[PDB]
């Protein structure tokens, strides 16, 4: 009913209630990097990739 | 017929389908001692301590 | 003791002397293949599972 | 001596020429006898340890 | 800079313990009588 990979972690499983498959995506979780003058109201913001 | 059992530590190879094809035991000898320490069933040419 | 089913035996099954039905964790079962030859089964416990 | 309970004493005698055999063969997990798959877990061309 | 948690869940779990089936037994085509009220104990069963 699951599905692993060789590191260890699992990216998909089987429902037994409705015989359906999926596949388990990491979900996004990064930062932002700012650039601030001396003196400026808001900053220039930049998300990278 | 009984046997007992002892946690060990084995090797196993999966194909395309999930099927289990061969495994080695690492308790066996040195070669798979060898095989055990590189994870791998063609270990590369090198000195194994 | 186990009593043969097919052809009988001379005893009867006693393994068990329970009036009402005792508290159950698990119940459930499952099918094989009748025509086999060997079977085979692992059984073991760690962490009290 | 398993349970506590008198539950039938028919037929009940002491035999001493009951020895368990020893096989004569030995465990081989070269093409995979002695090994059991995973709990729920499915591996598609990898190389576990 | 900084790099929640919503609150919807997913539980799914194979049970352990057949189903009690308490609907077979009442609606059965056998009605007893106010004299026999036949009885049936369900134990160690999911409902
Ligand atoms: C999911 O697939 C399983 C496997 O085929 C289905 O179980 C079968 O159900 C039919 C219909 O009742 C039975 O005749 C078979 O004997 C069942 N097979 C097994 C191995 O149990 C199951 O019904 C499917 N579930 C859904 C929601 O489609
Ligand atoms: C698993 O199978 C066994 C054997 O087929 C079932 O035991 C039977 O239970 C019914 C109902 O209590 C009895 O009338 C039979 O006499 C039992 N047979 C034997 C050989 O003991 C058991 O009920 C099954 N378990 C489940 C959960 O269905
Ligand atoms: C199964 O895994 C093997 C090993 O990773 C894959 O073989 C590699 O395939 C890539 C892409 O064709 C090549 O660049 C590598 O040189 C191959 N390595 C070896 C050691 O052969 C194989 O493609 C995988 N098969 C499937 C269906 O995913
Ligand atoms: C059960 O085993 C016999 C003998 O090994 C075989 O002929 C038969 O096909 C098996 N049953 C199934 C359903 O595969």
């Amino acid at each position: 009913n699951l599905l692993y990979d060789s590191n260890g972690n699992i990216i998909g499983f089987k429902d037994f209630l409705t015989n359906k498959t999926y596949t388990i995506l990491p979900c996004y979780s990064g930062r932002v990097s700012a650039a601030f003058y001396q003196n400026s109201s808001s900053p220039a913001l930049l998300y990278r990739n | 017929w009984v046997t007992p059992l002892s946690r060990r530590q084995y090797l196993l190879n999966f194909d395309e389908h999930g099927v289990i094809t061969n495994a080695v035991d690492c308790s066996s000898s040195f070669l798979s001692e060898i095989q055990c320490k590189t994870q791998s069933f063609a270990p590369n040419t090198g000195v194994y301590d | 003791h186990t009593v043969c089913k097919s052809k009988g035996s001379i005893r009867n099954e006693s393994w068990h002397i329970d009036s009402s039905e005792p508290l159950c964790l698990f119940k459930k079962n499952f099918t094989y293949n009748v025509s086999a030859d060997w079977l085979y089964f692992h059984f073991y416990q760690e962490r009290g599972v | 001596v398993i349970g506590d309970f008198n539950c039938t004493n028919s037929f009940i005698n002491d035999y001493n020429k009951t020895i368990p055999r020893i096989s004569e063969d030995v465990v081989d997990v070269s093409l995979g006898l002695g090994t059991y798959y995973v709990l729920n877990r499915v591996y598609l061309n990898t190389t576990l340890l | 800079l900084s790099g929640v948690k919503p609150v919807a869940t997913v539980y799914r779990r194979i049970p352990n313990l057949p189903d009690c089936d308490i609907d077979n037994w009442l609606n059965n085509v056998s009605v007893p009588s106010p004299l026999n009220w036949e009885r049936r104990i369900f134990s160690n069963c999911n409902f």
